[PDB]
């Protein structure tokens, strides 16, 4: 014997109710609040059943409870440093509880469990069982409604105090259902029923209730960067406000609350972004869609018919002297193909769907295009390409730079590809080829040479 | 007068961190201590979950008479650790021959040594490959002609079931009505799913379409076959029936649970070299077929081996824990073969579908593996 | 690193902190109660364990300092050469070793002291082993009888 | 050479996730007045589980639904039906007996046994 | 007294109600087009089978809507997934793996593990 089991609960209770409200508990005390507990459970008189697990339970439901009745009158900006204050008093407070009951919590919790019953927990997470007291009473109703009134402080509150709101959501993840089961992934699931469904239900309104009174009062132009500071700032409101999980699912229910459902006075602005040389909005507007799909392909077939629209522009203001000039056809829809291959290199990150749009409908002002049409022949505009390259590479005046004698036959070969007709090339190159050969009629052999070598790499 | 007339007598958590540290048979000598080590004993006794094989090797050919297998389990079972429950022995055609057959001899004795509520299956082979003691990590030894053999042990396991069957065959009879297999749970079990049908002695006609009948009936099933023919039985404990070495007939285990995942891949004649072997089992470690507590069977062609691979030997074994590297490793050589492509888990099937009537389990000149995940 | 610990009868004795901190007990109170200003090198009175029996624990916790716990093998006689030259000890104090080493929660200590115990134990038969043990002898001669009665076997 | 897939895990985690699913707004298509409270339900699953629904549920337009139960179920006999349709598990006291029994045998729910016949007491 | 039932046929049966009710066409409020070959299923069985047809299909109004899948996808891969996706059963062909597996992650429907597909002979 020499233990007893009734003197324990005398001076227990003044010490188990001294760690509680943390007053330096000396460890000359420590180890006398063990040897009680330790000797409580080796003896035969029998580990007095379970007593100890009940007389435990009772007080832990008295200081929950005793307390509930401070703070359950609160309102905002006060249960928000209630529930931040007095829960590392009692996180801290039953953890020393972890380990003064520490005979209690290896031998008997584990042999009164893993055998005929449940509702057996080892003592700290039985302190954070007991705990859904002061939970499933003010706090999921009563800081998850402030939390947010806090947190909807983006506008222009500054000095959100993040510490108090830490706190919280780090408590609601803390307070995953350890009930049952065993002492094993994650414990985000009373988060997402206090702290997520009712965080993104309450972000949506407070961004379409500024998505659609920005775009009433101020251009476009401004939602296109509104737009990359709100969704960047709802990247650095998580790193803060934590626990993650919500980083990949924050994200996009922000994202199709300010430019996914907004894709309508877009591609109408985007028309007006396009016929102004505006380079940079371009670039934010795209990243803006890059995030988002299914419209990234939309913004596709505008650009492919702009420059359309701007091919038989630029060879329509060439004139008439076209027709018996041959350099003009060449240059002018070089000039073209320079400006929006920019275009589609800076402003679009070289997206190889939006390399399509620099593409055939490039070839689709080559065709079939003015001039061509005037002296009716698809074939003609092979033709005023095949006499500019003879033109250049002809014996002249002199040859000035040899520079110039591959660049400009390089700059040759990028409107090739988009004829679609090379046979007129091959005839009408080849005929005053044989001029030039019998004549001699050309400078640095090598250069003709390397056009038939760069059209060894053609057709 | 020293203090352990309290404490090792009253205090339960030293009386347990004792008797674990004990060989499985002195913890039931102990047992009747007193009142107090009872209960640790059992509690004792059921922490154990783990599977232990002994098996003879090929370097223990004493020159003096009695079986190898048998020397070995008798010295083993001493230092054995958990109390087998259901065993599973094989071993070679010349070691069950001491006249013409004798036969009784070499097997009652296996069959004396394991304990009386132990369940034994008693089944020779023309061929026994195997993993040698001590840990998982031990190379498999593919042994032809020549003395050697194992015996699994397995301990008693919290929600796996595992009952042995037997359907002797007839001059002039019935094949099965219905309540054979449910005797011993081949049919109208919702959990069964793994099944190690064996079979003896099918060279005469009628008993080689024996094996043909007798599978069909608890066939068609989400269940994993495994096994083949071999060559006689040597002991059962049925407690009703003395073994009649001369009649054919089919035999096996039936694993039966919750948690019993398993995983088995066909070597067809499409395998002919190192290459080819390993990646037939690249196959079985994508079914995710968990590492731990897994044992793993093969069961071959007497054709297949030194002669079918070029001048080589131990290459399924070697291929086995190229890629899995723990598994233990325990199969038999035969004249026959069963299996088919197929792993049940506890929640997918993937089934041949093999629509034509059940052309996809009896093959020949082949191998056959298993991924047995007895236990969780 | 420095802590001063106190036995039951009255002794003190000063032991590293990291060689304290191999029982789980005193580690535990040290790393969850001793982050503040401590007690100006205050002892902490064990009141389970006498004088010498402190010095035992200790002396196996000097040798056995650098030993990096890892774990589930097949039980063994492995008992490095140390612990039986310190445990030729006469048999109440190896007892009460054991208290010492459950109390303070030493797994080492008590897997090393449990094993002779087990060796002890072996080679010997159920009724001689209360001879050197004097354990009572109880429980309707029947059970025992219907009971005891469930084994040997193999 | 043709392989199956045969799934035993789905058809649960498919009609759990049909059941939050009916906990939460979304995708429900039809409204159970009952009694003057109010029951929110799939026009899918209540096809499919009994027979009363059945033959009121089809030929009707898509849109707003009532389908009101008029007078004869009760609401104690009626929160249970439909978490069994749901989630397919029951929650019987004897105190809830009768009423569920009587709105089995009314609705003619599939896949529910009289087997709530002894078990009481 | 709570016994509380459990039945183990009560699911099974509602998923092959779902597809009779899919086959005949009885209260489909879903078309999806795939290339061009119309399909048609439930709402409520696609919000959840898969998680991609949980966020193009919320967030709408009762009105039948349209979706339409690229050509990335196509007939040959659907038609298998979508019969699983109502009766838990896929069938797998020579022609079959590639592309069934390849619809798998366009659409990450939930219950099927696309590891256990490298294990096949075909």
């Amino acid at each position: 014997k020499q233990i007893g089991l009734d003197q324990i609960w005398d001076d227990l209770r003044a010490g188990i109710q001294q760690v509680y409200t943390r007053q330096s508990m000396a460890k000359s005390r420590y180890m006398e609040l063990y040897t009680h507990v330790y000797n409580y459970c080796t003896s035969v008189h029998q580990f007095v059943g379970l007593e100890l697990y009940k007389r435990l339970k009772e007080f832990l439901k008295n200081y929950l409870t005793n307390l509930l009745k401070d703070g359950e009158d609160l309102m905002d900006e006060s249960v928000l440093k209630f529930y931040t204050q007095q829960w590392e008093d009692y996180r801290f407070s039953s953890k020393v509880l972890n380990g003064i009951c520490a005979y209690l919590n290896r031998h008997w919790v584990r042999r009164e469990c893993d055998e005929g019953r449940k509702g057996i927990y080892e003592i700290y997470s039985l302190a954070l069982v007991t705990w859904r007291d002061c939970l499933f009473r003010p706090l999921n109703k009563q800081v998850t409604n402030a939390v947010l009134k806090l947190i909807e402080k983006e506008r222009n509150g500054e000095t959100i105090n993040t510490r108090l709101i830490s706190g919280v959501v780090q408590s609601y993840v803390e307070l995953g259902l350890n009930e049952d089961d065993a002492f094993a992934g994650p414990t985000l699931t009373v988060y997402k029923e206090s702290f997520e469904s009712q965080f993104l239900a309450d972000t949506e309104r407070f961004y379409t209730r500024e998505s659609t009174e920005f775009l009433q009062q101020n251009p476009v132009t401004e939602y296109m960067k509104k737009a990359e500071a709100r969704l960047l700032e709802e990247q650095r409101r998580v790193q803060v406000y934590l626990h993650e999980s919500t980083q990949d699912e924050l994200a996009r229910k922000c994202e199709q609350v300010l430019i996914e459902k907004h894709l309508e006075i877009f591609h109408t602005e985007f028309q007006n972004l396009l016929d102004a040389d505006k380079n940079e909005d371009l670039g934010r507007m795209y990243n803006l869609v890059s995030r988002i799909q299914d419209g990234l392909g939309e913004l596709k077939k505008l650009l492919e018919t702009h420059i359309h629209n701007q091919g038989l522009a630029a060879i329509e203001k060439c004139g008439e002297a076209a027709l018996n000039d041959p350099k003009m056809y060449v240059q002018t829809v070089l000039d073209v193909h320079k400006k929006y291959n920019a275009l589609v290199m800076s402003a679009f990150n070289n997206d190889a769907g939006f390399v399509a749009a620099l593409d055939k409908a490039c070839g689709r002002f080559i065709n079939n295009n003015a001039v061509t049409k005037m002296a009716q022949s698809s074939s003609k505009s092979p033709e005023l390409l095949a006499r500019y390259c003879d033109s250049l590479l002809k014996k002249s005046s002199k040859n000035p730079e040899e520079a110039e004698l591959e660049d400009t036959l390089n700059q040759v070969m990028v409107v090739f590809k988009y004829i679609e007709d090379k046979d007129v090339f091959q005839k009408f190159y080849a005929k005053m080829l044989a001029k030039r050969l019998v004549h001699q009629n050309s400078a640095s052999d090598d250069a003709e040479a390397s056009m038939i070598s760069k059209l060894k790499q053609a057709c | 007068d020293p203090r352990s007339t309290f404490v090792l007598s009253n205090l339960a958590e030293v009386v347990e961190r004792v008797l674990t540290f004990l060989p499985a048979k002195a913890l039931l000598r102990v047992a009747c201590v007193c009142r107090l080590w009872r209960e640790c004993v059992r509690r004792v006794l059921r922490t154990h979950r783990s599977v232990t094989w002994i098996s003879a090797g090929l370097a223990e050919a004493g020159h003096l008479e009695g079986h190898c297998l048998v020397r070995v389990v008798a010295e083993e079972l001493e230092n054995v650790r958990i109390l087998p429950h259901t065993v599973l022995y094989m071993a070679d055609s010349e070691t069950f021959i001491s006249l013409e057959e004798t036969s009784m001899e070499t097997a009652l004795a296996l069959e004396k040594l394991f304990p009386k509520q132990c369940q034994v299956l008693g089944i020779v082979t023309p061929g026994i490959v195997v993993t040698p003691m001590g840990s998982g990590s031990n190379r498999p030894q593919e042994i032809e002609i020549g003395e050697s053999g194992f015996a699994l042990l397995f301990p008693q396991i919290e929600g796996i079931k595992i009952q042995p069957f037997h359907f002797i065959k007839d001059p002039k009879n019935l094949t099965l009505e219905r309540h054979q297999l449910t005797e011993v749970g081949l049919l109208d079990n919702p959990e069964l799913r793994v099944v190690l049908v064996f079979g003896y002695n099918c060279c005469k006609v009628g008993a080689s379409n024996y094996l043909q009948q007798v599978v069909s009936t608890f066939s068609d099933m989400n269940i994993i076959l495994a096994g083949g023919q071999v060559d006689n039985l040597s002991s059962l404990t049925s407690e009703k029936n003395p073994l009649d070495i001369d009649a054919s007939g089919v035999v096996g285990l039936s694993f039966s649970g919750h948690r019993i995942q398993s995983a088995t891949v066909l070597l067809n004649e499409d395998v002919s070299d190192e290459k080819t072997a390993e990646a037939a089992m690249q196959r079985l470690k994508a079914a995710n077929i968990p590492e731990h507590n897994t044992i793993g069977f093969m069961f071959a062609c007497v054709g297949r081996g030194f002669q079918y691979y070029r001048a080589k030997g131990n290459v399924e074994a070697d291929a086995f824990r190229k890629f899995f590297p723990s598994v233990p490793l325990f199969g038999f050589f035969g004249n026959g073969e069963i299996g088919c492509d197929r792993i049940v888990t506890g929640n997918f099937i993937l089934r041949k579908c093999n629509e034509v009537k059940d052309d996809d389990l009896f093959h020949s000149y082949t191998t056959i593996m298993a991924l047995i995940h007895l236990g969780s | 690193p420095s802590i001063k610990l106190q036995s039951s009868d009255g002794e003190i004795f000063e032991v590293d902190v990291e060689i304290a901190k191999q029982s789980v007990t005193i580690k535990t109170m040290l790393e969850d109660l001793g982050m503040d200003d401590e007690g100006d090198d205050d002892p902490v009175p064990l009141p389970n364990v006498n004088a010498a029996i402190l010095k035992k624990v200790i002396q196996w916790c000097t040798h056995h300092k650098d030993d990096p716990p890892p774990n589930k093998e097949k039980r063994t006689d492995d008992i490095p050469v140390w612990d039986q030259e310190f445990l030729k000890v006469d048999q109440g104090t190896l007892f009460e070793l054991i208290l010492a080493a459950n109390y303070l929660d030493i797994k080492g200590l008590l897997d090393v002291t449990c094993k002779t115990v087990a060796n002890m134990i072996k080679g010997k038969t159920p009724e001689e082993i209360r001879k050197t043990f004097n354990i009572k002898n109880d429980f309707t001669e029947e059970e025992e009888a219907q009971v005891g009665s469930t084994q040997f076997c193999l | 050479s043709v392989f199956a897939y045969e799934s035993s895990v789905h058809s649960t985690n498919v009609l759990l996730s049909l059941n939050d699913q009916r906990k939460k707004d979304v995708l429900c298509d039809v409204t159970i007045f009952v009694e003057g409270q109010r029951f929110r339900a799939h026009r899918s699953v209540l096809a499919a589980c009994s027979s009363y629904f059945h033959s009121r549920i089809v030929g009707q337009a898509d849109g707003e639904l009532n389908i009101t139960l008029p007078e004869e179920v009760t609401v104690k006999g009626f929160e249970p039906l439909i978490q069994f349709a749901y989630t397919a598990k029951l929650i019987l006291s004897k105190e809830n007996v009768d009423e569920v029994c009587k709105c089995v045998e009314f609705l003619s729910v599939h896949n529910i046994e009289e087997s709530c016949f002894q078990f009481l007491k």
